[PDB]
């Protein structure tokens, strides 16, 4: 029963906000780390922010640094992903992914992002 | 930020092999990752740790990392198999996930 | 860079050893033959009360086991008995954060770094190793030990190597007088299984560094084998003291003996 | 007081013309008149004087050995 849900998405002017869920079932939660990477139509993967197992630690991409806030809550199974100050060039598919943590870490060396969610499309148009 | 090259497009033959170039600087020292992503559905990890394949992925997938060549390897190529593949890592001097650049794989 | 952060902190209780007959180096480096020289400096009395600790360096599993603050007093002896380099260095200083300078003597894989700057540690420094299997080989890739780095007074990189990723005995002496921080070691391969080795051994000159700052802490760095999913290595501490040692020249200069003449009635004697 | 480093490490210690009071101190105190004597057990047989303490007291390192005063 391995799946990830991804909602939240929608279409906004730029400056507006919007918070992206991903519900998580059929496996342990707090075991792997999640990301998110979007895809903007007709272009390549681009990783945005990443939350380790517990959430004592998170990376952020530069194009989304300061704008961006990852977050996930253990006992709902459920990653976040709020998106202030955006712009057109946000415009795109965001997916969320697991992986597997090793025993605290998250670095991604032994796994990689081995379960993917269907997506939501975000689309930043005046 | 940190680089990773891929060739734009690869054309192969049904039962030849295609090979997909991930370029990066020291990736000899990273440890790489495949996806494979058909147009319309989400990527699907095809190879991770350089060489590891998923339980359900076919064996004609491999991957390599040897000499500042890593590499991903479809043998025996299907029609199936046409899409967009990436190579991923995670470069520490940078704290990024790096996605390539992509390679479509059409089937001649 | 950006430290990573631990949510669950906790050290092993310290133990204690003794010194035996260890922490003897050479003072000056003048040629000496065959001969019974005599000095007074900051050197670590025979049978000398040692603190010991463990670097774990393997998670097997989310608990983070944090090395101690220790105090630097007026020198110290660190030895370190391990079969792998687990042991990759120290950082010396007072405050240890960003108000005041600070020694930073880390050994990458590549080669060794000694940085005096207003560094703004990690809460858990943190080296982190990673094995290539398609390599055969362990590769260095987190480096995560302070979070700013301003103002430096001191660089040196050593020239490039490859370390290494029958126990190995690492011994230094580091000695802080007149601006220079004075480094003496010595490598010995040791056959012991646990516990500080009984012996005599003289160490070495290393390097001595004008660096020119006060010290009065220093914690010690460890490296991380990070596994998809028990013999750690082990350190110890001695405090020098302003004592005067009677050295033993043998004819091609390697000193011998020592006695440590205040250590009892005897030496006083010798 | 020593016997020679070839045959022990085991010493006394003599404190000239001192009170055993005012005084490494182990539990073989003894008041010579030539100070006190700390670390030799004081034996009230009679030999040829080995190591000169003074008024007519010597130390000898004899039988388990230890230094002995007399
Ligand atoms: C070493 O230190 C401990 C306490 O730190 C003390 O109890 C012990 O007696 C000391 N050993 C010696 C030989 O003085
Ligand atoms: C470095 O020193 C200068 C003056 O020596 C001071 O103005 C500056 O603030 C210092 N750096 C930081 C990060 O405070
Ligand atoms: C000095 O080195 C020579 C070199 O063979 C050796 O024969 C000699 O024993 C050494 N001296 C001592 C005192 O060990
Ligand atoms: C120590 O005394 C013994 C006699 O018991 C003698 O054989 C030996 O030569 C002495 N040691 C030295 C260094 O002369
Ligand atoms: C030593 O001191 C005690 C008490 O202080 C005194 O009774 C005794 O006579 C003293 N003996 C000598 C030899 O000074
Ligand atoms: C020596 O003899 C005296 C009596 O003359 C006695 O009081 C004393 O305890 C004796 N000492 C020893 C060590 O036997």
């Amino acid at each position: 029963e391995v799946q990830l849900v991804e909602s939240g998405g929608g279409v906004v002017q730029p400056g507006r906000s919007l918070r992206l869920s991903c519900a998580a079932s059929g496996f342990t939660f707090s075991s792997y780390g999640m990301h998110w990477v979007r895809q903007a139509p007709g272009k390549g993967l681009e990783w945005v922010a990443v939350i380790w197992y517990d959430g004592s630690n998170n990376f952020y991409a530069d194009s989304v640094k300061g704008r961006f806030t990852i977050s996930r809550d253990n006992f709902k199974n459920t990653l976040y992903l709020q998106m202030n100050s955006l712009r057109a060039e946000d415009t795109a598919v965001y997916y969320c992914a697991r992986s597997y943590c090793s025993g605290g870490f998250c670095f991604g060396y032994y796994y990689g992002l081995d379960v993917w969610g269907q997506g939501t499309t975000v689309t930043v148009s005046s | 930020s940190y680089e990773l090259t891929q060739p734009p497009s690869v054309s192969v033959a049904p039962g030849k092999t295609a090979t997909i170039t991930c370029g990066g600087n020291n990736i000899g020292t990273k440890s790489v990752h495949w996806y494979q992503q058909k147009p319309g559905q989400a990527p699907v990890l095809v190879i991770y740790y350089n060489s590891d394949r998923p339980s359900g992925i076919p064996e004609r997938f491999s991957g390599s990392n040897s000499g500042n060549t890593v590499t991903l390897t479809i043998s025996r190529v299907e029609a199936g198999d046409e899409a967009d593949y990436y190579c991923q890592v995670w470069d520490s001097g940078s704290d990024h996930y790096v996605f390539g650049t992509g390679t479509k794989v059409t089937v001649v | 860079s950006q430290c990573v952060n631990f949510t669950t902190r906790t050290q092993l209780p310290p133990a204690y050893t003794n010194s035996f007959t260890r922490g003897v180096y050479y003072p000056d480096k003048v040629f000496r033959s065959s001969v019974l020289h005599s000095t007074q400096d900051l050197f670590l009395p025979f049978f000398s009360n040692v603190t010991w600790f463990h670097a774990i360096h393997v998670s097997g599993g989310t608990k983070r086991f944090a090395n101690p603050v220790l105090p630097f007093n007026d020198g110290v002896y660190f030895a370190s008995t391990e079969k792998s380099n687990i042991i990759r260095g120290w950082i010396f200083g007072t405050t240890l954060d960003s108000k005041t300078q600070s020694l930073l003597i880390v050994n990458n894989a590549t080669n060794v770094v000694i940085k005096v700057c207003e560094f703004q540690f990690c809460n858990d420094p943190f080296l982190g190793v990673y094995y290539h299997k398609n390599n055969k080989s362990w590769m260095e890739s987190e480096f995560r030990v302070y979070s700013s780095a301003n103002n430096c007074t001191f660089e040196y990189v050593s020239q490039p190597f490859l370390m290494d990723l029958f126990k190995n005995l690492r011994e230094f002496v580091f000695k802080n007088i007149d601006g220079y921080f004075k480094i003496y070691s010595k490598h010995t391969p040791i056959n012991l299984v646990r516990g500080l080795p009984q012996g005599f051994s003289a160490l070495e000159p290393l390097v001595d560094l004008p660096i020119g700052i006060n010290i009065t802490r220093f914690q010690t760095l460890h490296i991380s084998y990070l596994t998809p999913g028990a013999g750690a290595a082990a350190y110890y501490v001695g405090y020098l003291q302003p004592r005067t040692f009677l050295l033993k020249y043998n004819e091609n200069g390697t000193i011998t003996d020592a006695v440590d003449c205040a250590l009892d009635p005897l030496s006083e004697t010798k | 007081i020593t016997p020679g480093t070839n045959t022990s490490n085991q010493v006394a210690v003599l404190y000239q013309g001192v009170n055993c009071t005012e005084v490494s101190t182990g539990s073989n105190v003894f008041q010579t008149r030539a100070g006190c004597l700390i670390g030799a057990e004081h034996v009230n047989n009679s030999y040829e004087c080995d190591i000169p303490i003074g008024a007519g007291i010597c130390a000898s390192y004899q039988t388990s050995q230890s230094i002995i005063a007399y």
